[PDB]
RNA sequence: CGUUUAUUAAAUGCGUCGGUCUAAGUAUUAUAUUUAAGAUUAUUCUUGUAUAUAGAUUUUUAUUUUAAU
């Protein structure tokens, strides 16, 4: 095989990422692992299509629809592989609107039903063996105690046994940063925050999947942007002045000094974090301009979080 | 600053904050409090008990 | 003095709250990422305390009221839906407490409506009970006062078009392909279309060898009496070629290479086989004849036989001189009858698999199936009935109270069998998931070595 | 998860009919895959066994 | 290449980009916008909103908003 991933590119502009090995959608819909579900919309209490109050983490964005589409392949997702035991990948099979690649994992004692699929996985191959070394192959499922610093890897769990939420997204992967704290790992998320998790978490070893996501996805297709259905985002410099205050004007209105979505939106104000965790050492603000790889040079101690935010 | 909760965002009064009227004041506060619990709480409470159990006896 | 330093008790449980105030919790803090290892690991479950409902039988008929209601009539359906587990639920209604339910007349009930729940399948019923009382091949054609005319759905006169279809083929001379005998447990066996039986009347099978069979043709037939004896060749299951299987020692997994001693019997089943009249070693690990292989099991578990015989310098000595336990092969053969046809619905159809020779069980038509059930049931009743050693072992679910009763040298034995065939499982499965060739490196070198 | 038949008669015959000389029936050993589930079905029909305490 | 009450350089739409978000959803992700794809390039400079800010105002321009007579 070359490059377990292509930007296939049926149209010299639609680029959709084909990966050889991908299952036929024919293997793909399994009964007890298919969920359908209709999505709400932007719809929430009292219908009413509206995004989310201004404090609070439910997203109800106002421009969604066809979330679900009834006849759209939706297999569920494990996000927690166990610890140990050999896998095998039996598929690997690409859902396009959930842009991951997932394959399934027989696991070896009968559970047919895994499906995160790091970067480099071959099918047809026993994965979650170790070898000679602590647990460094890719695929392998290590407590993050086991990896050492420098190495990526995904899908880490936030607090220990409650599932895989870190670097689920294709090609995506947490760096483990060397800190000093007694028994906690900080790792550098993909946002550039880094943040003390417990060693005890588990992680997948390696990258996420599908590179070429980043960029090389390009639809330009009427129909081949039902892949992400949205509603339509129009500008915000149309609309009625009665309704928004940015209106009007008789030609190219440029718009108003600040910038608002309904309420307030103002072009890097909004900052909308409102609770920061105990874990949480630098936000995505702190280290937003300093670089990659300077954050992965220092120890992360408690000291270095900040005492004011 | 966390004492105080100051993010200095202008050097050159980052160093004039050691001593600018907000940290010596919130440090002769945190101090006295000190005071208080280091020598003053349990030796005032001695004496109100000092007294009171001279006059339940005197 | 009782010290307390402040700060010490909160009032309420340092969990379910912030430094003071109770914490709130509402399912939207919550991820879905827990909750997701559903997917393998299941919910929990409440599993019902098993009773010998003695206690709620304080008086005769209502513990004989529901032999019927509730066992009995759990049995006319599976000797409907599926009756090969009919065995099963024969160990779940004695596991729970139950009397008779191996009694010399619970079978006999099961193996009567299996033989006959068949020819009212083939009828077209598809509920073997009309309601809670009565079955449906007692419906009369009156209200319920016609003395026998069965009142036939529109299913049924399709069902019986296709067995009168296949009488006029042989009547013809013709081979008359029955087209319920391509039906097996996963619809037709030949990866076709399942013919749907009330068949539309622009969808009428067409045979291309000019069989009439219409509604005047089936409409005489309407009593029980009358097909018995018209499609008494078709209704009926043929049970000559499985009479005597289950009462015989077969191993379909055990290899003559695999044995709990995995070479030193075998080095003698060697030896024995060179130095004989009609000599031939073994490297074939191609299967020996059934018979001669439970031998070895005979002669592999108890160093005692292992020795005994050992000893024996000739061929068929030791092939002949262990008649004494080849009398003691039936009380195990008995043992891997019950504990293989029992527990889950796959070691069922694994079993069925060895004796009855289905290659593969779901393929293989149900007139081939009722049979095999029908000659397994028929030597269940023999177990039973005929020998004293058979109702016990059959009330027997653990191995404790089974090695009491029945031979505890003979359940010394089998369970090297069990422990044999199970191992070769051990074989498949872990064989798979063995061979390790990952890492950073090689799982990069193994896409060139695809490519090519 | 022991799922595979392989893997659950190797532990029913060792831990619920060995150790417990428990004996769960068909519908039951469905669910009794787990070791959260073994542990359950056996606190059940042990705690179907104390003899009602006797007034 | 869709879509509109006086029917179109109207408003959609893919990409890029800006900002926001690691205790409800995957930060090569989803919210919130400005533009428009493709191909070349994308210049000079700041007085106010925003950000950061230190009892607040008053001060204060890494990125963004708006600006350049």
């Amino acid at each position: 095989v070359r490059s377990p991933d292509h930007g296939y590119s049926q149209h010299i502009l639609q680029k959709d990422i084909w990966s050889p090995f991908q299952v036929g959608a024919n293997m793909m819909s399994y009964t007890p692992l298919y969920y359908d579900w209709k999505g709400f919309s932007s719809r929430d209490y009292f219908g009413h299509r509206s995004g989310t109050n201004p404090g609070s983490k439910v997203l109800l964005g106002h421009y969604r629809r066809d979330e679900v589409r009834s006849w759209g392949y939706r297999i569920m997702v494990n996000h927690k592989p166990q610890k140990r035991i050999p896998k095998w990948l039996a598929c690997v099979v690409h859902i396009p609107r959930k842009k991951t690649f997932l394959g399934f994992f027989l696991y070896a004692n009968g559970a047919y039903v895994a499906e995160l699929l790091t970067y480099k996985q071959l099918p047809r191959i026993i994965y979650n063996k170790a070898f000679q070394g602590c647990l460094p192959t890719i695929g392998q499922t290590v407590s993050l105690t086991e990896v050492t610093y420098g190495k990526e890897i995904h899908s880490v769990e936030m607090y220990p046994g409650h599932g895989g939420v870190i670097c689920r997204a294709s090609g995506t992967a947490a760096v483990v940063l060397r800190g000093s704290e007694p028994n906690l790992v900080p790792l550098l998320l993909p946002s550039k925050e880094v943040r003390l998790f417990d060693n005890m978490c588990h992680a997948v070893f390696g990258r996420r999947a599908g590179v070429m996501y980043n960029k090389q996805r390009n639809f330009s297709k009427r129909s081949v942007e039902e892949n992400m259905p949205h509603r339509p985002k129009v500008h915000s410099k149309t609309k009625r002045v009665s309704s928004h205050p940015a209106g009007g004007g008789n030609g190219g209105s440029p718009n108003l000094l600040t910038p608002l979505d309904w309420r307030i939106h103002p072009r890097n104000c909004v900052k909308t974090k409102y609770w920061l965790s105990g874990y949480i050492l630098r936000g995505r603000q702190y280290n937003r301009n300093q670089t990659v790889a300077d954050l992965k040079s220092k120890t992360y101690s408690w000291a270095n979080r900040d005492p004011v935010y | 600053c966390a004492l105080c909760h100051i993010r200095f965002r202008y050097k050159q009064d980052y160093e004039a904050h050691k001593e600018s009227e907000l940290h010596v004041n919130r440090l002769r506060w945190v101090e006295t409090m000190n005071w208080w619990r280091e020598t003053g709480e349990p030796a005032y409470l001695k004496a109100s008990n000092e007294q009171w159990e001279w006059f339940e006896q005197h | 003095v009782i010290s307390y330093k402040a700060g010490d008790y909160h009032l309420v449980p340092k969990k379910f709250t912030v430094g003071k105030r109770i914490a709130v919790r509402s399912y939207l803090d919550r991820n879905r990422t827990e909750l997701s290892d559903r997917t393998f690991m299941p919910q929990k479950n409440w599993f019902r305390p098993y009773d010998l409902q003695d206690g709620c039988f304080d008086r005769d008929h209502e513990r004989l009221s529901y032999r019927f209601y509730n066992l009995e009539t759990k049995v006319i359906w599976k000797a409907f839906d599926t009756p090969e587990l009919i065995g099963m639920l024969l160990h779940d209604e004695t596991v729970k407490g139950n009397s008779g339910m191996y009694a010399p007349d619970m079978l006999d009930a099961a193996l009567h409506y299996t033989r006959e729940a068949r020819y009212w399948r083939c009828i077209g019923i598809t509920k073997p009970f009309y309601d809670r009382n009565t079955l449906r091949a007692h419906c009369w054609e009156d209200n319920g006062l016609q003395v026998g005319t069965l009142v036939m759905s529109q299913a049924m006169r399709h069902a019986l078009m296709d067995l009168e279809r296949a009488v006029r083929r042989k009547e013809l001379g013709l081979e008359p392909n029955y087209l319920w005998d391509r039906w097996g447990p996963i619809g037709f066996i030949d990866g076709a279309r399942a013919d749907y039986l009330p068949r539309f009347e622009h969808n009428p099978y067409v045979d291309p060898d000019g069989v009439d069979v219409t509604e005047i043709d089936v409409l005489p037939f309407n009593t029980h009496e009358q097909i018995r004896e018209r499609y008494r060749d078709f209704i009926e299951p043929d049970t000559a070629p499985f009479e005597e299987v289950f009462r015989s020692p077969s191993h379909g997994s055990l290899t003559t290479l695999a044995d709990i001693p995995n070479a030193s019997v075998v080095a003698l089943y060697k030896d024995l086989k060179l130095k004989a009249g009609t000599p031939v070693a073994g490297d074939a690990v191609e299967l020996a004849p059934a018979d001669v292989r439970t031998l070895f099991y005979l002669s592999a578990n108890p160093e005692w036989r292992a020795v005994a015989d050992g000893k024996a310098s000739w061929e068929e000595v030791v092939d002949a001189m262990q008649p004494v336990q080849a009398e003691l092969d039936e009380k195990i053969d008995a043992a891997r009858l019950l504990q293989n046809t029992r527990h889950n619905a796959e070691r069922v159809r694994a079993f069925f698999e060895e004796k009855c020779g289905f290659h593969d069980f779901m393929y293989t038509p149900d007139k081939t199936i009722t049979a095999a059930v029908l000659c397994y049931l028929t030597e269940l009743r023999r177990i039973c009935t005929e020998t004293a050693w058979g109702a016990a072992l059959a009330k027997c679910l653990t191995d404790m109270e089974r090695v009491q009763g029945m031979g505890r040298d003979a359940f010394l034995v089998y369970r090297h069998i069990e422990d044999a065939i199970l191992d070769k499982k051990r074989r498949l499965w872990a064989g798979r998931f063995a061979g390790e060739s990952h890492e950073e490196s090689t799982l990069d070198y193994l896409l060139e070595n695809f490519g090519r | 998860v022991f799922e595979e038949e392989t893997l659950r008669e190797r532990v029913l015959d060792r831990v619920v009919e060995g150790v417990f000389r428990l004996v769960p029936t068909s519908t039951d050993r469905l669910e009794l895959k787990s070791v959260a589930n073994i542990i359950d079905f056996v606190l059940t029909h042990v705690t179907v066994a104390r003899k009602p305490l006797q007034h």
